[PDB]
DNA sequence: CACAGTGATGCAAATCAAGTGTGAAGCCAGACAAAAACCCG
DNA sequence: CACAGTGATACAGCCCTTAACAAAAACCCG
């Protein structure tokens, strides 16, 4: 609201607002186990979060961004979606844990999102980048080979 | 407008002004701790001469008088 | 509704209220409309289940300021380990949003600090210590005691802060006044004798592992760590022919007494 | 038990400087084995 | 044996006032709606006008609305989050304040 | 920094078992990366 | 072009204190304007 | 017989509302 203020905008507009988000994902190591009854869990963590980036409405021919973050690498932006003691290179694991989470991002892409802020339904739609991936994983996932392959570039 | 016909009638019937509750039903027939130190009981002290010896300006003058003379004197 | 109009407009509408509560102030209290009126506002917040404001407001009838002292601060501060840094963001918002002092600001703390290091107290040992100074404000001395650090004698790779050992028993005796003074009460015994107390202190020591070491200028040390500490253990006093028990710590292996 | 503390107060209540450290985890672990100011935290249980 | 009206306990100023409790209730539940604690409150800042007072206005108002002397649920819980206190800590903080203090300002 | 706070969340900011650690540090995480809580701390302005 | 800390230090800015006379913003007795939001006309 | 935590859950305790009585602490009069 903010944001619509100061880009001398009506609040009463419900158009439809394009926002991104920035996905992340790693593993993690030295995570100790504990005592007492309950599977036998690795001594490893793999670790899912979504950040927003920026929104932006149409308003009469061109665009004009609404809010975007001032710090994209900060801490306090970082919003956790799943949490898990399992291993980042046990992909059976790895696939059972996050296909419904791909699912439902699938599901989202194509759909919009009537919802009210300050007593005004507002639309909104989604544009999903994932970037927050170091390259071990990305050739985990992307269905490529390794690092020291003949086939270095994954671009 | 409502003011101005009620002040004249009031210089009016003032000129042949503090009873207002005996006035109420007159116009209804007419529109229809931080222990001191030296210097604070020098100023204390000090500060009665310039009040008495001159009251006709204000305790300003006599601050302004305590302070010079504190400036140039010693502790 | 009601009691959301403005000046001139909300009295509008309790003014025969008003009045008869002004009548009955004169009947029985006399004009006492101050003292009833607050009490009925008490009793109407009491009914609604709302004993915080209510005792807030009962509070705040009497014009004082509610502060807290440093040293209060200080342990809250220190209790509940809290940096610096944390505690300044706290006081900071305390203070924005409720346009008031709570707590006291880092410089007070810091200042209550200086009561509770070791070289604050006097004190003199009857015969003198041996090879010991008598100079009783130091507080933390260097850990290498003047150690030579040139190219010549053997290196140097090491760091280290420690007390005073004197300075230090006298500190420790200093923070158990209270709990001396009242165990000598609690065993019938006078709370104004001066008996050759006897203390008996137990000493521990062990080096440690897996300390990181930081970047930067200086001397290259190890990654182990060895600290040494003392515990009061015991406090007796010889009354008589015995040996009375004036102290006793009820939680020996705990760390919030070494 | 100590040690525990002595972790802890290097890692988050000290000067992160080499020639800093020792004297305020020493300070800091002084002030937090002081039955004055434990006394305080303990003053609901009257 | 008439001492004081703050002399006695809430029970008892209970008993002394139920008569003019009784009136006000009956008196205000009629025309003015029926809401008590906004009748009291507003007859109160009346009776602090008419000493032409300011700082009592302001305290009272503060205290009612819930902005000064007593932190929000939400800005605690802003406070404990992002000092990253335990909940066990802040539990010994609370009492410890409410203790000394005697004012919850948590 | 999310990995660091979550190593911090899990040794000091959760119940120690298996069945509810994971529970309570992704709630605590989800509270500390709000915004909304944020806010009361600029107070400065 | 990571960033929120981690503590001390050092300097700049706000304030308080005592001194005291005036100056000024309220409230208040009714009151009969001046809108002004309900009813529908 | 280490010990200070560690967050959600449950229950006891202690406050609050209709009841007319009824027992404890004190002057006007005799
Ligand atoms: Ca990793
Ligand atoms: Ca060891």
């Amino acid at each position: 609201l903010e944001g619509m203020r100061s880009q001398d905008l009506d609040d009463y507009l419900n158009g439809p607002f394009t926002v991104v988000v920035k996905e992340s994902c790693d593993g993690m190591g030295d995570v100790s186990e504990k005592h007492g009854s309950g599977p036998a869990v690795p001594e490893k963590a793999v670790r899912f979060s979504f950040t927003v980036m920026r929104i932006t409405i149409e308003h009469g021919s061109q665009n004009v961004k609404v809010f975007e973050e001032p710090k994209p690498n900060s801490e306090l932006c970082c919003k956790p979606l799943c949490l898990m003691l399992a291993d980042e290179s046990d992909h059976e694991t790895l696939t059972a844990i996050l296909s419904p989470l791909i699912a439902e991002r699938e599901a989202m892409k194509s759909s919009e999102l009537t919802l009210e802020m300050g007593g005004i339904p507002r639309t909104f739609k989604f544009i999903f980048r994932g970037t927050g991936y170091d390259e071990k994983l990305v050739r985990e996932v992307e269905g490529l080979e390794a690092s020291g392959s003949v086939y270095i570039c994954t671009l | 407008s409502y003011a101005f016909f009620v002040q004249t009638c009031r210089e009016e019937h003032k000129k042949k002004s503090v009873n207002f509750s005996e006035f109420s039903k007159k116009c209804s027939e007419r529109w229809k701790k931080r222990p001191p130190s030296a210097f604070f009981l020098f100023c204390s002290e000090y500060r009665p001469k310039i009040k008495g010896e001159h009251p006709g300006l204000s305790i300003g003058d006599v601050a302004k008088k305590l302070g010079e003379m504190w400036n140039n004197t010693a502790a | 509704h009601l009691l959301s109009l403005t000046r001139r407009a909300q009295k509008h509408r309790l003014r025969e209220l008003k009045i008869q509560v002004k009548e009955f102030a004169d009947k029985e209290e006399g004009g006492d409309v101050k003292a009833v009126c607050l009490t009925l506002f008490l009793l109407a917040l009491r009914a609604r289940n709302e004993h915080r404001q209510a005792d807030e407001l009962e509070a705040i009838m009497q014009g004082r300021g509610s502060g807290l002292q440093p040293a209060v601060c200080l342990a809250i501060r220190v209790n509940t380990f809290l940096s610096c840094s944390q505690y300044h963001k706290m006081y900071r918002t305390v203070k924005a949003i409720t346009g008031r002092q709570i707590f006291q600001p880092l410089h007070a703390l810091r200042n209550a600090e200086k009561v509770l290091l070791p070289g604050y107290h006097p004190f003199e040992w009857q015969p003198p210590l041996k090879n010991v100074s008598s100079r009783t404000d130091v507080g933390i001395i260097d850990g290498l005691s003047g150690l030579a650090s040139s190219v010549d004698e053997y290196p140097v790779d090491t760091i280290a802060k420690r007390f005073r050992y004197d300075s230090a028993l006298v500190s420790a005796l200093m923070d158990m006044e209270e709990d001396i003074l009242e165990g000598m009460r609690s065993q019938d015994l006078d709370d104004y004798l001066n008996g050759p107390f006897t203390v008996v202190v137990k000493e521990s020591c062990d080096g440690m592992g897996d300390v990181s070491e930081k970047h930067g200028s200086g001397p290259a040390v190890p990654e182990k760590a060895v600290r040494f500490s003392f515990t009061v253990m015991r406090i007796t006093i010889e009354h008589g022919s015995q040996n009375v028990k004036v102290f006793e710590e009820p939680k020996p292996n705990s760390e919030l007494c070494c | 038990s100590g040690n525990k503390l002595f972790r802890r107060f290097r890692k988050m209540n000290a000067r992160q400087s080499k020639c800093y450290e020792m004297e305020d985890v020493l300070k800091h672990h002084w002030l937090y084995t002081s039955k004055y100011l434990q006394k305080f935290m303990n003053a609901h249980n009257a | 044996p008439r001492q004081h009206l703050l002399s006695l306990t809430r029970r008892a100023q209970k008993h002394r006032l139920r008569e003019l409790k009784i009136q006000v209730k009956e008196f205000a539940d009629k025309e003015e709606g029926g809401d008590v604690k906004a009748v009291c409150l507003t007859l109160f800042l009346l009776a602090l006008r008419a000493r032409n007072e300011h700082r009592q206005a302001d305290e009272l108002e503060a205290i009612m609305q819930g902005r000064g002397s007593g932190l929000q649920p939400a800005v605690c819980l802003a406070i404990r989050v992002n000092t990253f206190l335990s909940c066990s800590q802040y539990h010994k903080m609370y009492r410890t304040v409410k203790a000394i203090t005697g004012r919850q300002i948590f």
